[PDB]
């Protein structure tokens, strides 16, 4: 029980660590698709109003 | 529902006599905004070609139509008001070029700013010149030393090809240029022409103040007498930023035409996009992919594709091109990084995760790579360094997820060459200095040596070479390879030093 | 003089007819008579052609009528400089704000002017010293370029700004601009009344930092013209008199977005998120006038904002490229007995290299960075195995690291009212003595709250021979 | 086409890059008076790709195996380069940015290629 | 020619449209092809249309509208971009006794891209047919056909 609960604690500790760098790399894929998404949506405005 | 060119003010002179003045060559300032100028006249004008306005601002006439003609003007929209009279030079958009400028820092329309007064050039260049074909051009064969350990011994790179610089910001994008052109000075200070290669900093984007002190580092340690300087900063207009990539090509091909090497740095390539879309949204374009217009992948492929290594019956110079991608966030997959990477033969890939432990410069061996690097690089350092670029990538993968027998001989071997090869900044190594501490970490020399001890045993190996067995290092640099009495003679001078 | 017509006015954009021959040029301040205003200023953009040029006004634009009288003053946007502006609350066209009486000033310099040249700059970046002693051997700020200041509400932003331009004045000699454009109405009342007690602005003595208005309550062209005017009060400070002016922009974020809302509104594309098309022109134009000539320096500490917490975005990729020197004052301190928050890992700078500082002080900053660097990642370990659950190196590097890090934290002269501690002013020799000396051994057996609101070797010394004793 | 019709041969049609025929079109296309399209494409993108497409396929008289390669704009299959061109092959060979960096030689993506053969 | 060979090509109507044609041509096939069918259903017959694709019947009509000089309206389609579709489908529809008996039947393809059904040209064309056959690539590769 000692041996599984200190296990426990390492498997928990690497699954919280690899989801930080998974939220990282998310973040800066959705911040890059916020950018994109106003400017497509900028864009089809400006066309629309300029014929 | 009207039209423009005739209006109010230009409706007015045809009624009586728009003569006086010649109307082929000068015209009258209409309109003025956005970086442009609206002149009316210009019959006898070509298009592309050099203007100049009353104030003493220069123009390009890019769009001629009926009436009217669209210049553009490379300085302040203050210097250009309604009503002007403007003048063509009768050329095309031109900078000078030749020998003279070597020691000076020009701009973009090649007038000098270090104040050391005029330029002595031979000639006159276009910027818009065409690349030549297949007929006067040869394969890549002759080496390029950058100094770099972990450059000249993965992705190496020679005369006549394209090495791109991608990576983030402070992670090597710049260092690796300027390490490059300052370890040409044991070739450019002797009597070979053939292995020298003038330098071509070209600085598109940068500050005014980051300009002013790069000058003065590469003049302290004699590497600004045969390198020019294209001063190109962000606070001028956005004709001068974007004409800097075709006004340095013009200047460093008047060396590889005659027989002489040339290396271009454009840094940076990220800097250069981004001034030529401010002028295209202003004249009322389709904007594509990332802000940009249709014509982004042809302003960057044009440019590259001048810088190639020429026959013997056209001289037998090269040109050889440097382009610093600035990522964001280490997008490799951006508009303006994937047509980067299509035109140039190799790209070296800066991460900003090894850039911060320690290793400079941090060298993806996994991803930057060299397609003209193999058969344009040294015998003696390719026979040292064997399978090196494999075995660099094999362990990054195998340590990142670590003990067996087996991976602990990798382990070891892998840490103490990526040490050995992360060298200082302004501390290039030659060609015979570089031989000896690679063979040493392939061989199995270094791995009694501590980890710490990495920066310790390079250079106690390097002096000991130098005047304990002064024939071994002389004949890698002059003969370029190794037989088997020179295999011999570096082993054995190896393992004495080791047990000392 | 040279008159002219209003002949169009939509909102902010008003355009105005004039002469033939007698048309302005552009960024030129039109003059125009109102009732209650003094005079509306109206800086030219563009020519549109026919005797006519578009103008955009910098107030508010209600009341006017088709065929105005429009003057023009012949040059740009004039501002008051030199000794008398300090302590006054200037605004975007040079006129008073503080009811404190007119600016007498002997010259009007315009805020629309050229940069420096490429033989008239600095050939070597050098360091400016600002007194603190997490400042001065961390991230050290360069002479002549941009500093990000990165931090949240209540961390120490207005606390920062006030003691760099009292320590810059008593060392140096050099006077500060504040020039808050974009800022809020009540942050504008709150900062001028905080600078009186202090002793930063005098009204009956000698002040030290100017004052310029820059609210969002005004039009497009009050808030993008606001850094052009109060960069041209500090630009003449290095150029006659030959000072490091230091230069305030709270907050960098407000002046590219206030750049972009009158390219748009008159008839300009937009480029990326957003963005106008001339965004790498507009902030190059203004960044490199605060560098360094042969009489002076003008250095810049604005406050950059990232938009929506996007370090890639179009106004904060543009900025960062710029900046030598960034100050992040994070929240991690703050409360945890730090003053101020002043993050010694997260604040970089370009000049901190060992051939700009040389070799002694690039020694002293790489072994702070490393200590405080291995104390952070192992503070997750220290609290699940305990503290005795160590090595002999692991225990005498986490015993150096917690003094260390109290150190560099030293009182202000203008925060004595919140600490009770006197204002301590380190110079530059003395921070690098004094931590070379703690991680060597030397003051191994002192105690961990000795080092604590303290400055410099000698500071260490007497306040453990007094703890105890 | 001429020695598959006039002469009755199995030609081998090697485009590369495919998808440097569409982009070029774009950009002369706000010039001749037409009206911009998605990511600021021609509208006529399915009429001028359709028309020189067709051409290169197997007759009466002869075959031509047409093995072009088309380019992901900014590694991006939901283009209109990339998308609009998927639909006058038989067999596609989508190449991933992913899997080449694992040390797939090549980077075969065996869920995105598909065939009109595998049967 | 598969359905010639199986008894099949003698009772249908094939509406050749390719793409190397005009936009003209292409944006009128669901059009003419709808007329062809509805002669069997107003007689007494039954009738079975099949529009392939309803993806690319969009991008034709957004072609030739842009090039008449006209204002575009979302990711640079027309105004009446579900005006079109829905108007085209609301023809096949079963009648009753009195007036012949007959029916047709709309089979439209809707040619996605990744899977995504929430674009624009996706959800307009869902929600006016009765019911939608999701054809997913994953379970498809892995041998269940269809
Ligand atoms: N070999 C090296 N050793 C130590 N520091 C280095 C080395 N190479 C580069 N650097 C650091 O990297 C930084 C790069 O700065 P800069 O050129 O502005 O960004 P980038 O390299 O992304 O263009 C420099 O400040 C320099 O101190
Ligand atoms: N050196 C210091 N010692 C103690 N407290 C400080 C110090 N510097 C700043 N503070 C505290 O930080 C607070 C900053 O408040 P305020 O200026 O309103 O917010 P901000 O600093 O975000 O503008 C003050 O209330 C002050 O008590
Ligand atoms: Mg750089």
């Amino acid at each position: 029980y000692a041996s599984e609960i200190s296990a426990r604690r390492n498997a928990m500790d690497n699954a919280s660590k690899n989801a930080g760098e998974m939220i990282n790399k998310y973040s800066i894929l959705y911040n890059r698709t916020r950018q994109a998404v106003i400017t497509n949506e900028l864009v089809d405005i400006i066309t629309g109003a300029s014929s | 529902k009207a039209a423009p060119t005739e209006v109010s003010s230009i409706l007015e002179s045809k009624i009586r006599v728009s003569d006086e003045a010649n109307l082929d060559e000068t015209g009258r300032v209409l309109s003025v905004g956005d970086g442009i100028a609206r002149v009316f006249g210009l019959n006898n004008c070509q298009a592309e070609e050099l203007v100049e306005f009353a104030s003493g601002v220069k123009g390009m006439a890019l769009n001629l139509e009926p009436g009217q003609v669209g210049i553009v003007l490379f300085g302040s929209d203050r210097e250009v008001k309604e009503g002007e009279i403007v003048k063509r030079t009768g050329k095309i958009v031109d900078v000078p070029i030749g020998p003279g400028m070597l020691g000076r820092v020009v701009d973009a329309l090649g007038n000098p700013i270090d104040g050391k007064g005029p330029i002595e050039a031979t000639g006159y260049a276009i910027a818009q010149l065409k690349a030549p074909g297949i007929l006067p051009r040869r394969s890549v064969f002759e080496p390029m030393q950058t100094g770099l350990k972990a450059v000249d011994a993965l992705v190496p790179i020679g005369r006549g090809q394209r090495e791109l610089i991608i990576g983030d910001r402070q992670t090597g994008k710049t260092a690796v240029a300027l390490d490059t052109i300052l370890n040409q000075k044991r070739w450019n200070d002797g009597n070979d022409e053939s292995k020298k290669l003038y330098c071509v900093y070209v600085a598109v984007g940068q500050k005014r103040s980051t300009v002013a002190q790069l000058v003065q580092t590469l003049e302290q340690n004699d590497a600004m007498k045969y390198s020019i300087v294209v001063a190109a900063t962000a606070s001028e207009a956005a004709p001068l930023q974007y004409l800097a990539p075709f006004t340095a090509c013009a200047i460093a091909e008047w060396f590889r035409d005659n027989g002489k090497h040339a290396l271009i740095v454009y840094d940076d390539l990220s800097k250069q996009a981004v001034a030529y879309r401010q002028l295209s949204l202003l004249l009322r374009r389709p904007p594509g992919r990332e802000a940009y217009p249709g014509d982004v992948f042809y302003l960057h492929s044009r440019l590259l594709e001048r810088a190639a290594k020429m026959s013997d019956a056209n001289g037998g110079g090269s040109l050889t091109a440097l382009p610093v991608i600035e990522t964001q966030g280490g997008d490799v997959s951006a508009y303006i990084p994937t047509n980067v990477i299509s035109i140039t033969d190799g790209q070296i890939f800066l991460e900003a995760e090894l850039f911060y432990k320690g290793i400079r410069p941090a060298i993806n061996v996994g991803l930057s790579v060299s397609r003209v690097g193999s058969a344009a690089q040294v015998k003696a350092m390719k026979q040292v360094a064997g399978s090196l670029k494999l075995f660099l990538a094999q362990y990054r993968e195998v340590a990142a997820f670590a003990l067996d027998a087996s991976t602990k001989q990798t382990l070891s071997r892998g840490e103490r060459l990526t040490q050995l090869l992360k060298q200082k900044q302004y501390s290039p190594q030659a060609s015979e200095e570089q031989v000896p501490v690679i063979y040493a970490g392939v061989n199995g020399f270094l791995d009694n040596i501590p980890i710490e001890r990495i920066p310790e045993f390079e250079e106690q190996f390097i002096a000991y070479l130098k005047a304990n067995e002064g024939d071994i290092l002389e004949a890698i640099r002059t003969k370029g390879e190794l037989s088997s009495e020179l295999l011999d003679k570096l082993k054995s001078a190896t393992e004495t030093f080791v047990a000392t | 003089p040279a008159s002219g017509k209003i002949r169009a006015v939509i909102g902010a954009v008003v355009d105005v007819q004039f002469e033939q021959g007698e048309l302005p040029a552009i960024l030129n301040a039109l003059t125009i008579d109102q009732g209650n205003n003094q005079k509306l200023v109206l800086e030219v953009a563009q020519h549109l052609g026919e005797n006519a040029v578009r103008a955009i006004a910098m107030d508010g634009t209600e009341g006017l009528v088709r065929g105005q009288t429009v003057v023009d003053t012949g040059a740009p946007i004039s501002v008051p400089v030199g000794r008398g502006t300090l302590g006054r609350i200037i605004n975007v066209v040079g006129e008073p704000i503080d009811e404190r009486g007119p600016i007498e000033c002997k010259q009007r310099n315009p805020i629309h002017a050229d940069p420096p040249s490429f033989v008239e700059q600095s050939t070597e970046a050098e360091v400016l010293e600002t007194g603190i002693k997490v400042v001065d051997l961390l991230a050290p700020y360069a002479r002549g370029g941009k500093i990000g200041l990165f931090g949240g509400a209540g961390v120490g932003k207005t606390v920062f700004i006030q003691e760099l331009i009292n320590n810059i004045a008593k060392a140096h000699g050099g006077f500060s601009v504040f020039t808050g454009v974009g800022e809020r109405t009540r942050e504008g009342n709150d900062l001028y009344r905080e600078m009186k007690e202090t002793g930063v602005i005098n009204l009956e003595g000698e002040s030290k930092v100017a004052l310029v208005f820059g609210q969002m309550n005004e039009p497009p062209g009050a808030r993008a013209r606001v850094a052009l005017t109060g960069l041209t009060i500090a630009e003449y400070f290095r150029d006659e008199e030959g000072q490091d002016v230091l230069l305030f922009v709270d907050n960098i974020f407000r002046f590219t977005q206030a750049g972009s809302e009158v390219s748009a509104l008159l008839g300009r594309i937009p480029s990326a998120v957003g963005y106008q098309p001339t965004l790498a022109t507009d902030m190059g134009l203004l960044q490199e006038r605060i560098t360094t000539t042969r009489k002076g320096s003008v250095t810049s500490v604005q406050a950059v904002y990232v938009p929506a917490d996007d370090l890639t975005d179009p106004a904060p990729a543009t900025t960062f490229a710029h900046l030598d020197a960034t100050t992040v004052l994070s929240r991690g301190i703050s409360e945890l007995g730090i003053y101020p928050a002043v993050d010694p890992l997260d604040s970089k700078s370009r000049l901190l290299d060992v051939s700009v500082v040389g070799q002694e002080h690039y020694d002293v900053a790489t072994g702070v960075q490393q200590t405080l660097q291995a104390y952070k990642s192992l503070q997750d370990i220290i609290a699940i195995l305990g503290m005795d659950e160590l090595s002999e190196q692991d225990k005498l590097t986490v015993e150096r690291a917690r003094k260390i890090q109290r150190f560099l934290s030293q009182p202000f002269a203008v925060a004595e009212v919140f600490t009770g501690i006197e204002g301590k002013l380190v110079r530059l020799k003395d921070t690098i003595a004094s931590f070379k000396a703690v991680l060597e051994g030397k003051y191994d057996h002192l105690p961990e709250n000795a080092f604590y609101m303290v400055g410099g070797i000698e500071d260490v010394v007497a306040k453990a021979e007094k703890i105890a004793a």
